[PDB]
């Protein structure tokens, strides 16, 4: 019994993954916020 | 699940993804 | 010329890179091509309608691997981002 | 007689050429959903620009 809910239990962790991605928020945030700081010092040359 | 001209270089990391995996 | 770091200065803008012959496929009247940046990426060619790209001649940082001067005075050099062809 | 100029009135404000970008320019645009008025010949003023069109046969 133990090893059949193990299973399935693996079973459903793959299925999020699989289809909703907002569970991997904390490392897209990550580079997201790391890609706005390059994006703003380069667009920061473009200023008088 | 997860998606240069003015010396902005990015080095790459030692670890390589695969070392990662190992 | 191509294939060189050459300091370009078309019709209007200016600026050095590397140009090569690209795939882009302008619309008729367009001339420029920018970068998600508004930077300059590519340029139709005013005399022969071929669309060119830019690349900025490379350049990059020089790292000096050495054992410790205790131990010999050989060391090798790195240089950063390069095709090893333009050293 | 007015009528409602629904998406219409967009041109490219530049010369450059970009892909799949979302690009944000400030210039003279046709406010979206305004009035444009109907017509079937005099003058008209010209304060900043025109969107001038036609429906003809
Ligand atoms: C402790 O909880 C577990 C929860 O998994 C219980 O095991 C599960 O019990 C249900 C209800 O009997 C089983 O569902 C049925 O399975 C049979 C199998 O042929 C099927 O004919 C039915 O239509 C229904 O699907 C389920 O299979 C079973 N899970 C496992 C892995 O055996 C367990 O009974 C509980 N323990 C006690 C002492 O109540
Ligand atoms: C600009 O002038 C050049 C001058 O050579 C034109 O290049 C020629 O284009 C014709 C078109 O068939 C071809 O004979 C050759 O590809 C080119 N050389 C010669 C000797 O003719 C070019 O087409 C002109 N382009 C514009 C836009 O004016
Ligand atoms: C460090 O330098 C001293 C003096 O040059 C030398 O005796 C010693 O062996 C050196 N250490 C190593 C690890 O070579
Ligand atoms: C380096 O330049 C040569 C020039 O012939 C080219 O064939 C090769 O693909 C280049 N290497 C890289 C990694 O761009
Ligand atoms: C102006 O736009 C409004 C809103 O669509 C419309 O009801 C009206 O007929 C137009 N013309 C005038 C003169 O208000």
């Amino acid at each position: 019994l133990i090893a059949n809910q193990f299973n399935s239990a693996i079973g459903k962790i793959q299925d999020s993954l699989s289809s909703t991605a907002s569970a991997l928020g904390k490392l897209q945030d990550v580079v997201n916020q790391n890609a706005q700081a390059l994006n703003t010092l380069v667009k920061q040359l473009s200023s008088n | 699940k997860v998606t240069k001209f003015n010396g902005l270089t990015v080095l790459p990391p030692l670890l390589t993804d695969e070392m990662i995996a190992q | 010329v191509k294939n060189k770091c050459v300091n370009f200065n078309f019709n209007g803008l200016t600026g050095t890179g590397v140009l090569t012959e690209s795939n882009k496929k302008f619309l008729p009247f367009q001339q420029f091509g920018r970068d998600i940046a508004d930077t300059t990426d590519a340029v139709r060619d005013p005399q022969t309608l071929e669309i060119l790209d830019i690349t900025p001649c490379s350049f990059g940082g020089v790292s000096v691997i050495t054992p410790g001067t205790n131990t010999s005075n050989e060391v090798a050099v790195l240089y950063q981002d390069v095709n090893c062809t333009e050293v | 007689a007015y009528t409602n100029s629904f998406t219409r009135g967009v041109y490219y404000p530049d010369k450059v050429f970009r892909s799949s970008v979302l690009h944000s320019t400030q210039d003279l645009f046709l406010p979206f959903f305004s009035n444009v008025t109907w017509f079937h010949n005099p003058v008209l003023p010209f304060n900043d620009g025109v969107y001038f069109a036609s429906t003809e046969k």
